[PDB]
């Protein structure tokens, strides 16, 4: 299951993953990382933005 | 200061943290919102996601019993508390016992340790290191990054920014475990430690403005009044718009020697004088001219983010993100933009302060910030004063702030207790320190407040 880090900008209650996880819950301005199939969701209605960690 | 005892809290705290993402856990980060905070939330990040491991981080302003309570409301695997949670110990195995707990920390603990096994506390002060010079918060984080992969060296100058941000080199150069930290910096060439004037605006800065900021060390006749150093550089041939960065190396040797003997002449303190040229930090990582390629602009950024509630934001700068850059740039010039205009409805608007016995009442209404109360007041002074403005987070409730000169403090005028004994009355947060503090109460007691406030004094 891919993931990759946003930061979270809005209330998020927990939600379940794709990998049986739990990821959140989320307060506003918080940075984590996630399935991107639930991070891309998030950042298309603007409830979170992608940040890139270069390794 | 023994620190093979340190280093062995560092290997038990990174072991936790390497065991839970081998386990799939989630690493619940927890650190302060300033330069040392951000970065050590952001070494602390890069190590777990280095890993592979997944990583939820929060920047918060400190630690409050409130902020336990639903942190373990969470229930989460483990918990790592980085620049934070010395202080609450008791606290933290209290509410937190169910799972594993690692504090990064350098402030004085309340205890040398935890008294349950699954909690670790890494602090270099119960093995004798002095917090404000030995190692910073974000210094701590690298410690224990460093010990879960090597690889994590690469995070020096980010732990640097964090240690400058806690003013570690306050005496002019690094001392303790943080010149491994420059050590290890310098191996990889991702951080250079020069001999120039410690001021900040070495990148970002006008001269006639780093010069006008000066502080640790102050300059005499300059530092404050903006105008005297634009007077003062142009006489000894330098251009006051030009910034220090753009200076050649016979430039700036010069404009030591002439800053050190203007100090000489007006009296300036020996110690003062000994911290004007000493250890700066830059990265040839950015660009020279940018405000991460200097550590003390860097954690000046950092602090501005923080500040503006967006501290993740930060972090992500400190990861490498440049659209997060990008972001909050945009972010201070909109901040400063609110600025020139909050201090211009004051000007505008004098003509709507309420007269008092001891004090100034301004209220702005919606026009101001709850923010930009606090420089509103200076602003209107620089031209008691209390400003007030409606709540955006709330409705019903008016912040304000409270500034004041010397003057007044010297005959009394003291206003953190006079604000937090109205406050009490008005059923409301308040208080601050003595010549500047903060307050909140209902909105519909303002003509009450005025009133209150003037008979405190």
């Amino acid at each position: 299951v891919p993931k990759e880090a946003y930061i979270i900008q809005i209330d998020l209650p927990a939600v379940l993953g794709p990998d049986m996880k739990e990821y959140g819950p989320f307060m506003a301005g918080d940075m984590a990382i996630i399935p991107t199939v639930i991070g891309r969701a998030l950042v298309e209605r603007e409830a979170a933005r992608r940040v890139r960690i270069f390794l | 200061m023994d620190k093979e005892a340190f280093l062995e809290r560092v290997r038990e705290g990174a072991e936790l943290i390497k065991m839970h993402i081998e386990l799939g856990h989630t690493i619940r980060l927890i650190s302060h919102r300033d330069a040392d905070g951000i970065t050590a939330g952001a070494i602390l990040a890069k190590a777990v996601a280095r890993e592979g491991g997944t990583f939820q981080l929060s920047i918060v302003k400190q630690v409050s019993e409130e902020l336990i309570d639903q942190l373990a409301r969470e229930k989460r695997e483990i918990y790592v508390f980085s620049d934070l949670g010395s202080g609450s110990i008791e606290l933290i195995e209290e509410k937190l016992n169910f799972a594993t707990v690692v504090v990064a920390d350098h402030h004085p603990p309340e205890k040398d340790s935890f008294s349950t096994d699954s909690h670790v506390l890494v602090n270099p002060v119960p093995f004798g290191a002095n917090s404000v010079r030995d190692l910073s918060g974000s210094g701590v984080a690298y410690f224990v990054a460093r010990e879960m992969n090597r690889k994590n060296r690469d995070m020096a100058y980010v732990a640097i920014v964090g240690a400058v941000g806690d003013m570690q080199e306050i005496d002019g150069t690094f001392h303790g475990l943080n010149l491994e930290i420059i050590e290890d910096g310098k191996e990889l060439g991702i951080l250079e430690v020069r001999k120039e004037l410690r001021l900040f605006g070495r990148e970002s800065r006008p001269l006639y403005q780093m010069l006008a900021y000066a502080t640790n060390p102050e300059i005499p006749e300059i530092t404050g009044d903006e105008r005297k150093a634009i007077e003062w550089l142009r006489a000894k041939g330098f251009d006051p718009e030009m910034k220090y960065w753009q200076l050649r190396e016979e430039e700036k040797r010069k404009l030591h020697e002439a800053l050190l003997v203007h100090m000489i002449k007006h009296g300036a303190p020996k110690e003062a004088i000994d911290r004007l040229i000493g250890d700066v930090v830059i990265s040839p990582l950015y660009p020279e001219g940018d405000v991460r390629h200097e550590a003390r602009e860097f954690a000046t950024l950092l602090n501005a983010t923080g500040r503006l509630n967006a501290g993740t934001l930060g972090v992500a700068i400190c990861l490498g993100d440049e659209e997060a850059y990008k972001v909050a740039r945009k972010m201070l010039d909109d901040y400063k933009k609110e600025q020139i205009e909050a201090r211009k409805f004051i000007i505008q608007n004098w003509n709507m302060v309420e007269e008092g016995e001891h004090a100034y009442v301004f209220y702005a209404g919606k026009n101001i910030r709850d923010t930009l109360v606090g420089i509103a007041a200076n602003m209107a002074i620089n031209a008691p004063v209390v400003v007030l403005a409606d709540s955006d987070e709330d409705e019903n409730l008016v912040k304000g702030s409270a500034r004041t000169t010397e003057k007044a403090l010297e005959k009394g005028y003291h206003l953190g207790e006079a604000l937090k004994e109205v406050a009490e009355k008005l059923g409301g947060e308040g208080g601050g320190h003595a010549i500047a503090a903060g307050i909140r109460f209902p909105k519909n007691r303002i003509d009450e407040f005025i009133k209150l406030f003037n008979e405190a004094l």
